[PDB]
This record gives structure tokens, sequence and C-alpha cells, in this order.
């Protein structure tokens, strides 16, 4: 997922507006993430949120 | 194996989903010098 | 995409963000654009300094009223780059290289960056070669180099734009290369003066000005100096014909580097200057020179702060000239213009060997009899000249009628007397001062050579007085 996301920086900046409250940002990620959840472990989702 | 999904409209939904008019609210004052924190379109 | 966002706005200066990965070089030029309708207009930010954090401060070269954090910036990829060819000749131009007389002229022309490294080493060669302009202070005490590096040192309001307008008359009206004149932060009266001065003589066919003027921010007078050299370079590297390069004020590019630099985040040095002041005017200086079979004449106009040779902007760039006339506030007070002080003003090719044994003897014995004549004047002023030698009451008789007879009617000074200018040979010149140092003219009073060409006219205005000679 690391890989994932900062050879795609646009979205990376994206989860980078402090300024949003902050639910905002994983409100996205979590839209991403399970997009499909082949990331079959939901404890990564509860560290990276 | 990678979600190599890339929906950018997952994206989409989220910024543009986001009228009123930019407030700034005083931050500090004194000596006729005044810092306004907001107003993010001056 | 890969473009950056405006984060800080204090002045001149603008920091901007960009995605990792897409970090504009450093000198890059960057667009940014400002919406407000009575100041709409395109920024051209210079990338300055990468301050981490993908952060990069940049220096606006227009002025940043009606910006807003958070628009897009654009990243064009390469420095600021202008015109060249022989297509510049006979125009005016921006310090971004617009076209200001017509708007659009040069879009199409090869664009050379105006960042470059000076020559190598192995390509310069000294020039000792004198160019003779035709004014009797100059060609006598500080002969100008052909193919050097000359200039003219001032205070404020001495004689600098002058003596430069009258040297373009001399040197370039007749001369078979091309001119480049850069008005480096500058009155906007005196360039547009300087335009039709040069259309109505038609040397303007020969010419291409730049500039940038004292209304601008300091990042056009930053870079200004660089656009013209720019285009001179390219004279003299490509075409290869005997440039010449005027540069009214390249203090100028001094004090504009002085004026960002704490906003750039710099600890100043000594006197307010930024701590690359000797660095930075390396840098332009080295560029604005003549290679090995390719020449480039030069000639820059150097302001000298509150009158003060020892101001650490003058006194850098004194190290970097080949001749320098040294202008006066001393001398402008007393009516003697043009306003050199013979005893600071230098040549590097006021040798035995260059100008000959006869023009040197002149000019030791004309430098001898001011220098004796400087450190008698207090005793003058306060004991009176009766307490002298009569060997020190003669020498102080043919000083002063040598301080006058080194001033001259300038061309480009009949606006402010009503005379017309001389040229004077540069052997009348010699004969002439060998006469006054010998004192074959102490009979002859005071004036009459005040303000004249060679030694018919000194004859004609002694007559006009009642005297011979
Ligand atoms: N040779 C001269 N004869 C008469 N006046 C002169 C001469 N040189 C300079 N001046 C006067 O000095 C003033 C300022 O000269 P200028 O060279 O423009 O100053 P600066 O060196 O600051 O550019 C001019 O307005 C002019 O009236
Ligand atoms: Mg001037």
């Amino acid at each position: 997922f690391s890989r994932i996301l900062d050879v795609q920086p646009r979205l990376a900046i994206l989860l980078g507006d402090c300024a949003v409250p902050a639910e905002g940002r994983v409100r996205l990620l979590r839209k991403v993430l399970e997009r499909a959840d082949s990331t079959v472990n939901p404890v990564v989702v509860a560290l990276l949120s | 194996t990678i979600p190599a999904d890339d929906i950018q409209s997952a994206i989409e939904e989220y910024v543009s989903s986001f009228s009123r008019e930019e407030v700034g609210t005083v931050v500090d004052a004194g000596d006729g010098i005044a810092h306004v924190e907001g107003l993010p379109s001056v | 995409d890969t473009s950056g966002r405006v984060v800080r706005v204090t002045g001149p200066v603008v920091d901007v963000e960009f995605p990792r990965g897409s970090i504009p070089e450093l000198f890059n030029a960057l667009h940014a654009e400002i919406t407000f309708e009575s100041l709409a207009k395109t920024l051209t930010l210079e990338v300055a300094q990468h301050l981490g954090d993908n952060l990069v401060r940049t220096i606006s070269l227009q002025p940043t009223d009606g910006l807003v954090r958070g628009v897009e910036v654009i990243d064009t990829g390469r420095s600021i780059s202008v015109p060249v060819g022989e297509g510049v000749k006979g125009h005016v131009f921006n310090a971004l290289g617009d076209c200001l007389d017509e708007p659009g002229y040069g879009e199409k022309f090869e664009h050379w960056s105006i960042h470059r490294k000076p020559p190598a080493f192995e390509e310069l060669e000294p020039r000792t070669e004198m160019l003779e302009t035709g004014l009797k202070v100059v060609d006598l005490l500080t002969p100008y180099v052909r193919g050097g590096k000359i200039a003219l040192f001032g205070g404020a309001g001495v004689g600098k734009t002058v003596l430069i307008q009258e040297m373009i008359n001399r040197i370039a009206r007749n001369f078979g290369g091309t001119s480049v004149f850069a008005g480096v932060g500058e009155r906007t009266r005196e360039g547009n003066d300087l335009w039709v001065e040069l259309a109505e003589a038609n040397v303007l066919k020969d010419t291409a000005l730049v500039f940038g003027q004292m209304d601008e921010p300091p990042g056009t007078r930053m870079r200004v100096a660089l656009s013209a050299l720019t285009m001179a370079e390219w004279f003299r590297d490509e075409q290869g014909q005997d440039v010449l390069l005027f540069i009214d004020n390249i203090f100028r590019f001094t004090q504009a580097g002085s004026e960002v630099s704490t906003l750039l985040g710099r600890m100043p040095s000594a006197v307010g200057y930024q701590p690359t002041l000797a660095d930075e005017m390396g840098e332009l200086q080295e560029r604005i020179t003549s290679t090995r079979g390719r020449s480039i004449t030069s000639m820059q106009a150097v302001y000298v702060p509150a009158d003060d040779y020892t101001d650490p902007a003058p006194a850098t760039t004194f190290a970097h000239l080949d001749a320098t006339t040294e202008l006066s506030r001393a001398v402008f007070s007393k009516g003697i213009f043009p306003a050199v002080d013979p005893l600071a003003s230098s040549s590097t090719i006021l040798d035995p060997s260059v100008v000959g044994d006869e023009h040197y003897r002149v000019a030791q014995e004309v430098i001898r009899i001011l220098q004796r004549y400087k450190d008698l004047q207090d005793i003058i002023a306060i004991l009176g000249i009766d307490e002298l030698s009569e060997e020190d009451k003669q020498l102080v008789n043919r000083a002063r009628r040598i301080e006058r007879f080194l001033s001259q009617n300038m061309m480009a000074a009949e606006q402010f007397t009503g005379q017309p200018g001389s040229t004077v040979p540069v052997k009348e010149t010699i004969e002439a001062f060998d006469r006054l140092c010998k004192g074959d003219f102490d009979h002859v009073p005071e004036q009459a050579f005040f303000l004249i060409g060679g030694l018919d006219d000194l004859a004609k205005k002694a007559e006009s007085l009642g005297a011979k000679l």
C-alpha cells in the first residue's frame, strides 16, 4: 500500500489537507480501500485510519 | 497482488461534494497591526 | 496534475508547493495568474531557493498585488529566455523579452536562457588597444580600452547619464557593429529620451534597447541586466562582430539583490548588503567580457551611494574594470564638466608602452601638478595665496588653468548650456596640456579655459577676453 500510495501523489497530497476536518480524509480513504477488500486485513485499515 | 483499480471518481465524490462568505477571525491585534486567521481567498 | 500552489506572498517573494518529485530546478520560470479584473496579469516567478518539504521560494518579476494563496503555479521547465538574433536590433524589450514598441514581435525568434556561464579562462586575453573618444580628460588621464571594460563611477546626479549619452554619441554613431543598451533600474523619462534620440540619430537600427526601470519590482531589476547581456553574448559568440554594451546603473542590479535578500532569509552583511554581494557581482560581470577574437566594448555607469567610494558596492565593482572614470561632487560644485576627478580616475593602458612616452609624461605631470594644488588648497583657504612660495604660486596658477582646461563642452550637454559641443584629437590634447604644464598660457586668464575644445577655441575665447596666447 505504500507503493500504492506514494507514486500516486495527487491523491496522496489529498490525504494531506489538515485544514479539512480529519474524518474527511479517512472518509475518502475507506472509500478507496474497500473499493475492493483484497486488502484482506482490517487491522491495516485501523492503523492507517 | 494489488488494488490496481484506480477508480478516480472515488476521489471526485470526496472533493467535489464540497457559500456564505470568508470571514477572518482576528487572532491578535495591537499598535495598528492585526493578524487575521481564515479568509482563504484574500 | 504536477503544478504548484502558492503558499506565502510577502511582497515580491512568493513560496510555492509542488507535488513530491515535481520540484522545479533552480532559476526556473513559473507562471501564476492574477484574476482581479483591474490588475489581471500573469506573474513570472523565478525559483530562488529550495526550502525543503517540497516548498520553493521564488521572486516575482511583476508586482504581486492581487495574488491569492492556493492558486495554481505552472512550471515552464526552463529558465527565463529572451529573443536573440539580428532581429532584436532596432527595438525595445522588457526584462522578460517582450517587445514594447511592437507587442508580439520576436515571439518566433531563437530564444536563449538568461543564465549562462562566463567564458573559460583559456579564451581570455588582455585588451590593450586605445579607444579614442574626443574628450580631453578621458583621452588624457583615463584612455578607454577598445574591447575592454569601462565605467563611470559617480554619486547621485554628477554626470553619469550625460557622459554615457556623450559616449553613445561619440563611439556608437560611427561604429561598425552592434550596440546593446541596458537601462538597469533607471528613470523611464530618460529611457524614452534615449529611444527618441537614437531614433532621430539613425542609431536605433543598430541598437537593441532593454529596459527595466525603477518602477519595477526587484526581480525585474535583478534580471534586466542579464537579459541585455544575453543578447550581447549572442551577438558576440554567434554573429561575431564588435559588440558595444552600455549599462546605465549596474548598481541597481546589486541594490535589487539587496532589497530581497532578507526576504529570502539571509543574514545581512556589513552595510546592509546581501552576504552574496561580491559573488553575484562576479557571476554577472565575468560574462561582460571579450574573448579571444570576439570583442565586447563594455561601458557601465556605476552609482556611488552618498558619494562614498568606500561603499561595498562600488568598492567591489572597482575590481572588474580596465578604465574607471570617477566623477566627483567636489568637481561638480565648481562647475567643471565633465565632473571627472583626475586624481582618482584610472586606466590600465596609461602605460609608457601602450600610449607612448609623451602621452604618459604629460599625464603624469598634469596629475602631479593637480595633486600639489590639492595639497595647497587648505593653506590657501586659511593663510591666503600670498603665504606660498613663488614656485608654489606659479604651480597654483598653472593648476587652476589645468583644472579648467580639462572641462569641455560636450555634445550631450547642449540642452544644459545651449552651446554646441566640440571634439579634440588626442595629439592636440597632448600638445595642449604639454604647453599648459610648461607654462605657455600663464598670461591668459583663468576663464577662456572653461568649457572649450582645443587650442584654437582657447585662442578665440582669450581674445574675447582680451589676451593673446
Ligand atoms: N557636461 C555638462 N554640462 C552641463 N550640465 C551637466 C553636464 N553634465 C551633467 N550636467 C548636469 O547634471 C545633471 C545630472 O547629470 P546626470 O549625468 O543625469 O546625473 P546622474 O549621474 O545621476 O545620472 C543634469 O541634469 C545636467 O543638468
Ligand atoms: Mg543616471
